[PDB]
């Protein structure tokens, strides 16, 4: 069993090293290709030298779950993600559809910031944001890691077509509690990274709360996290 | 008449072929021939099958598993046609994708890495024709009964996707 699995893993590093690497996180490479003829996105969890290897591997395969887990869920709830092609749990390698062409939430503020000098036409977004953000907690799924560039902008980019990504920390949960931490992380991401565009995250926030059947005691959650830090 | 191929892109010595068929009149016994093994290769129903990419990713899945050594049914041919399911129940997933006695429209899948084609193709009674015929024999309403597809997956996306999300993400429920 032994050979077979180190055969399949010297496959996946093969197969990897035909990709571009077109992103880097603290526990993910994300390279970019084709897939069976699809244009492919294969998310490696690559394990760290210095932790314990039986823990790596158990974090490699739980991210790897995690999210391919939440992309189903996302996909029969009629959230737009990424659908998945395969997992690979002899490497921790998750085959997705590449969101071919696409530009961060991160970088389309930051660029409209740069040109308009202003934030005001950013409130459309945000509501849109609010509006898919308020479907996925309402599914009980909670992000885990909420930032403006773990969501997508589909082309045509003016349509406002909101893709999520990066599902490895995520988890399912009812608890409001939960829902107003993913909030809170996404609100800091939001202010760090953007600042001064404090409407554009009212907006989100409006939004959220029209869209979302049970945001009331979510928002409440908001603001005790937000005091306790 | 005429296959399609595609390698593997993980396995890339591995080429899958795929052949269809219509006005076939003797699935019964290329039924029996697939299950007493002598026709090597999966025979599938091609009415609920939307694109090549669906084979191509159940083909990948069951190499992947069959080099592992983990299949989830007993061979190779098999792997193929339990993959093309939603669900994990096999004897219902090979009624469903696999070929029955009554059946005019057959696809052949074989995956190499030499079979003779030719003799393949000669045990069929019935008239080969192009993959790019495979949308005029996919039953669109049978596609979406049996991937209990809803239009909330259409409205974000294409029925394959969402068929081939349900079924790369069944073994991890
Ligand atoms: C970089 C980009 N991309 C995805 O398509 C994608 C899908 C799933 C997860 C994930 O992290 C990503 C990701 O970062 C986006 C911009 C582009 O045109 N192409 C890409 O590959």
């Amino acid at each position: 069993e032994a050979e077979a699995l180190a055969a399949a893993r010297e496959r996946s590093s093969r197969f990897l090293s035909g990709l571009e690497l077109v992103k880097q996180g603290a526990e993910a490479r994300v390279f970019r290709g084709r897939f069976q003829g699809r244009a492919a996105v294969i998310k490696h969890r690559f394990p760290k030298g210095y932790r314990h290897p039986a823990l790596e591997a158990r974090l490699g395969r739980r991210r790897t779950v995690q999210e391919a887990r939440a992309l189903l869920r996302c996909r029969r709830a009629g959230i737009s993600a990424p659908v998945v092609f395969f997992v690979d749990y002899a490497s921790n390698c998750l085959y997705m559809e590449e969101i071919e062409g696409s530009v961060t939430v991160r970088d389309y503020i930051q660029s409209t910031m740069e040109t308009e000098k202003t934030p005001q036409g950013l409130s459309n977004l945000a509501k849109t944001i609010g509006q898919v953000l308020a479907r996925m907690h309402d599914e009980d799924l909670i992000h885990g890691d909420l930032t403006t560039s773990n969501m997508l902008l589909k082309p045509p980019l003016e349509q406002l077509n909101i893709v999520l990504i990066d599902f490895g920390l995520s988890f399912i949960s009812a608890l409001p509690e939960d829902k107003g931490v993913d909030l809170y992380v996404l609100e800091k991401a939001f202010l760090s990274t953007h600042p001064n565009t404090e409407t554009v995250f009212e907006a989100f926030l409006k939004s959220y709360s029209t869209s979302s059947k049970k945001a009331r005691p979510v928002l409440k959650k908001l603001d005790e996290v937000r005091l306790r830090g | 008449h005429m296959q399609l191929t595609h390698q593997l892109d993980l396995f890339p010595e591995c080429r899958v072929t795929l052949l269809l068929f219509k006005d076939v009149k003797n699935a019964g016994d290329l039924r029996r021939k697939a299950m007493e093994g002598t026709i090597d290769g999966s025979l599938i129903n091609p009415t609920v099958i939307v694109d090549p990419f669906q084979i191509l990713v159940a083909a990948n899945k069951a190499v992947h598993l069959y080099k592992l050594g983990k299949m989830k049914t007993r061979t190779l041919s098999t792997e193929i046609i339990f993959n093309l399911s939603p669900n994990n129940n096999i004897s219902e997933a090979l009624k469903k994708f696999g070929i029955s006695a009554n059946d005019t429209s057959i696809l052949i899948v074989y995956i190499e890495e030499q079979i003779n084609q030719e003799y393949l193709i000669s045990q069929v009674e019935g008239h080969q024709v192009s993959l790019k015929n495979l949308p005029e024999i996919m039953n669109i309403t049978e596609v979406k009964k049996i991937y209990k597809l809803s239009s909330q997956e259409e409205s974000i996306g294409t029925l394959l996707d969402a068929i081939i999300c349900r079924m790369s993400t069944k073994d991890v429920l």
